[PDB]
RNA sequence: UACCUGGUUGAUCCUGCCAGUAGCAUAUGCUUGUCUCAAAGAUUAAGCCAUGCAUGUCUAAGUACGCACGGCCGGUACAGUGAAACUGCGAAUGGCUCAUUAAAUCAGUUAUGGUUCCUUUGGUCGCUCGCACUUGGAUAACUGUGGUAAUUCU
RNA sequence: UGGUGACUCUAGAUAACCUCGGGCCGAUCGCACGCCGGCGGCGACGACCCAUUCGAACGUCUGCCCUAUCAACUUUCGAUGGUAGUCGCCGUGCCUACCAUGGUGACCACGGGUGACGGGGAAUCAGGGUUCGAUUCCGGAGAGGGAGCCUGAGAAACGGCUACCACAUCCAAGGAAGGCAGCAGGCGCGCAAAUUACCCACUCCCGACCCGGGGAGGUAGUGACGAAAAAUAACAAUACAGGACUCUUUCGAGGCCCUGUAAUUGGAAUGAGUCCACUUUAAAUCCUUUAACGAGGAUCCAUUGGAGGGCAAGUCUGGUGCCAGCAGCCGCGGUAAUUCCAGCUCCAAUAGCGUAUAUU
RNA sequence: CUCUCGGCCGAAGCGUUUACUUUGAAAAAAUU
């Protein structure tokens, strides 16, 4: 390498984007952008895999170079752009919102919402600077710099924010007791509320979380991500309440709809 | 770099010992039986039956209440009775080790028109499964070794194109009918 | 008469003002049936006109029943000539391909590139 | 399927190897009707190469005075499409081979509080107390004269 | 002010500096046009810097094959450390100057070799292990050998440049031009490996970009590398041959007995092929689907190895006669050859099967 | 196993240090 790579191979590709093994060599390579080439879901892949709207590389081009999609209330026409978590997704032409969030078992699923949901978004802090004549600044999980933030928003909380204005509106400080997500790891997708933080000086805080169901399980600190403050998330979630279904009763359920309908 | 995958399985395994006379028995005895083209039919459901019992015999070691081991093995018990090998009553994974040859042998499509009546005789069975004359549900099946499932056991019929079935009597009878 | 069209998966594009849908046919005695006489077909069931809806992909499963393809139906032929891959509407005659070979245009860029001005178009 | 068989002696029991047995990979022989996948100048010589091709690029949006065109309506600064040329970006991705290379490469792990970063995305873009109702000079494209046996020379 | 586990962090104050090979503070384009002579919405390009993304670059701990006929290695020409600097994007003997005499080693240093690019991984395998990994994914290295550069964010780049070396092309003899370990193709080397095809329709990438380009890639061609399925015949009646059962002292006779063999008879059913039409596709080809012709075995005919033991299947017939030869090993051949060579019969695998080598 | 700071508990030391075992989170896709 004598340069930034350009090309990605479909093998390597990141495996939750469920691409093929036998339509081509190649993968959509994300470009740069807010979301890691990743953690996040180029807009062909949810826009020809997932929605089934385009069939070909080249619908994609003619769908997005027309100017129907619209990422965060701006009108993207990349169409590898990097789309990712917690990320609204808005057609005008078919009057659909979709949300990407993380699903039960690590991918992202579409989750359909109502235009009064596809507002606002909710972004981790993920470091606070002062700059230039003591003016403090955000950063957040989407690289979205915010100059004069609440001064009681500290590092791993989250912040609900407006698409439209691109300014903050309420904060969820990072308290044991808050409905976390997981966005990383073997624990990726499940939701539960944080009981414990520990402190590892040096290293990554390990935090142990509940499950709605009583299955306790730990992440690495900067997998989590905050949403519900108590036990109400702050925002509409999947079909599966974003807790992990273990095999044999995922085929319990399975045959149980079979035996439903038939 | 290519579009293409390269992976595949040798469905048989040759025996080492090449020539005993009981070996070459038994082998002789099946391809009688069941009606078979060569040895490598028999070697290929010796070796299928043998992956279900290597994968029963790694499932037994493991503790009763394994997760790993009541949800394999009561998928494969699952899919040994869906096949109609096992019983209803004997779903033990201990009953999977009790299991021969025949017993998938039996499940074969040629093997299934020759005991339901459908044909006369068992190479007769393979050459009207060959020649389009024998389906099962809607999809003519050409293939004698479709081992074929219990809910599937039930309706297989003559392929209604074919001469037995429906109609349209094939090119001899249509030659020696237009004789005179 | 043997012949029936049904339709599985079915989705209305507005954002790509066409109607997909994938396409069964059922003929138990005669060939795989063209796409033309199929294309009338799917003017008739969907109540527009034939000359511009497109199909595609048929494969005949075996044995000779069922005959599964992919067809999309566009709103007027405007945006049927706007969306649709060209190679779709050169088999119904509404596109004309080039009919240069590649080894020759390329030999032919090589060519005008050894040369620099207004004499790079005499060159062929 | 946690396997063995022949061979030293007059015969036995051994040590012991040789030979058989099965695989898997390259070559090769002989033969070859259907059908679906599918490896393929690695080994010997990281030896040498005739010829063709493999890296280009324009939107309403940098520069149009090529009648090059159908074409405005005519003193209409510039209607449109637009070869060429300047400008900008790419050409550092990809492909190929395994010669080097033995703590090197590489793999898991950590670090940059020791650094560089096109692009993309969000911020910053009258914080500065000091001709603008529009600044200057060239140079291609084109015209015209040429050199050299010869070049993507000029 | 704010923050890390820890700042010589970020922010703030002051004194100054701010390179003529200089740092930012729009002398830019498009789209609709509109309101009290002046004010304006949307978009494109741009920009010092910050943060981000894509990375790159150095470090950390642990982990390599064979070799002692490699036991001491390093340090004058930096070897190990200290202080100050130079260069560098930075941390450092990275280099320089001055000091100190250190650093590694039987826990195998140093030297060699390697038929060594490493890994994910492959084959085998009870358990343990053994062997391999050039090879489509990841990381590395190099474009004939060395070296040095330009431009750029990114190159010590080679489908860029400049030299020397080794080859080598056109000459008008003055000069000019190279780089297939890219795709096809040739020579050469060999035991050993395909088309100087077609297309950007798929997959993705590049650009000023709903448009252009792509030997990346796709698609056909050669392809018994290897892998999956799977034809080369099925039924009935006769005609013999046996086997049991019954009746018969036996010989023999029957069966709604069995088993074989029939260039025997009868019909039906089919695919390999030739060919239309459709479908497939970028255009094709193939597979799949339809009409038409298409099968009696004396061919639309199955091979490759074998018949002494190991090791399945002949002490069958003729030829050669310790010759020719066979035979992995043990051995045979010297006249009834169980082993050679034929025929017949038979065995093994079967569209495959022999041999050689490597490795398990 | 405990003495201080805060709401019966959370912070702080733990305990001579390791080997061992068990759990947890991180560990590319393809291959298996």
């Amino acid at each position: 390498a004598r340069g930034p790579k350009k090309h990605l191979k479909r093998v390597a590709a990141p495996k939750h984007w469920m691409l093929d093994k036998l339509t081509g060599v190649f993968a959509p390579r994300p470009s740069t952008g807010p979301h890691k080439l990743r953690e996040c879901l180029p807009l062909i892949i949810f826009l020809r895999n997932r929605l089934k709207y385009a069939l070909t590389g080249d619908e994609v081009k003619k769908i997005c170079m027309q100017r129907f999609i619209k990422i965060d209330g701006k009108v993207r026409t990349d169409i590898t752009y990097p789309a990712g978590f917690m990320d609204v997704i808005s057609i005008d032409k078919t009057g659909e919102n979709f949300r990407l969030i993380y699903d039960t078992k690590g991918r992202f699923a579409v989750h359909r919402i109502t235009p009064e949901e596809a507002k606002y978004k909710l972004c981790k802090v993920r470091k606070i600077f002062v700059g230039t004549k003591g003016i403090p600044h955000l950063v957040t999980h989407d690289a979205r710099t915010i100059r004069y933030p609440d001064p009681l928003i500290k590092v791993n909380d989250t912040i609900q924010i407006d698409l439209e204005t691109g300014k903050i509106t309420d904060f969820i400080k990072f308290d044991t007791g808050n409905l976390c997500m997981v966005t990383g790891g073997a624990n990726l997708g499940r939701i539960g509320v944080i009981t414990n933080r520990e402190r590892h000086p040096g290293s990554f805080d390990v935090v142990h979380v509940k499950d709605a169901n009583g299955n306790s399980f730990a992440t690495r600190l900067s997998n989590i991500f905050v949403i519900g403050k108590g036990n109400k998330p702050w925002i509409s979630l999947p079909r599966g309440k974003g807790i992990r279904l273990t095999i044999a009763e995922e085929r319990d359920k399975r045959l149980a709809a079979k035996q439903s309908s038939g | 770099p290519v579009a293409r995958s390269w992976v595949c399985r040798k469905t048989y395994v040759t025996p080492r010992r090449p020539f005993e006379k009981s070996r070459l028995d038994q082998e002789l005895k099946l391809i009688g039986e069941y009606g078979l083209r060569n040895k490598r039919e028999v070697w290929r459901v010796k070796f299928t039956l043998a992956k279900i019992r290597k994968a029963a015999r790694e499932l037994l070691t493991l503790d009763e209440k394994d997760p790993r081991r009541l949800f394999e093995g009561n998928a494969l018990l699952r899919r040994l009775v869906r096949i109609g090998v096992l019983d209803e009553g004997k779903m033990k994974l201990d009953y999977i080790l009790g299991l021969k040859i025949e017993d998938f042998l039996e499940r074969r499509l040629q093997t299934q028109v020759f005991k339901l009546g459908l044909a006369k005789s068992i190479h007769h069975a393979r050459v009207l499964i060959r020649q389009r004359h024998i389906r099962v549900r809607k999809q003519v099946v050409n293939i004698p070794s479709f081992i074929v499932r219990l809910d599937s056991q039930k309706h297989i019929d003559f392929s209604l194109r074919s001469p037995y079935g429906g109609g349209r009597p094939g090119r001899v009878k249509r030659k020696n009918a237009k004789k005179g | 008469d043997t012949v029936t069209i049904r339709t599985r998966k079915f989705m209305t594009n507005r954002l790509l003002q066409r109607k997909q849908m994938v396409i069964d046919v059922l003929h138990p005695g005669k060939a795989t049936v063209p796409k033309t006489e199929i294309r009338e077909k799917l003017a008739k069931m969907y109540k527009t006109t034939p000359d511009v809806i497109f199909v595609f992909g048929f494969r005949t499963h075996f044995g000779g029943g069922k005959t599964t393809g992919f067809g999309m139906i566009y709103d007027s032929l405007d945006y049927a000539k706007k969306n649709e891959p060209k190679h779709r509407l050169a088999r119904h005659g509404l596109y004309e391909k080039k009919k240069t070979s590649r080894k020759q245009r390329k030999e032919r860029k090589n060519r005008m590139k050894k040369v620099r001005g207004t004499a790079k178009a005499n060159v062929g």
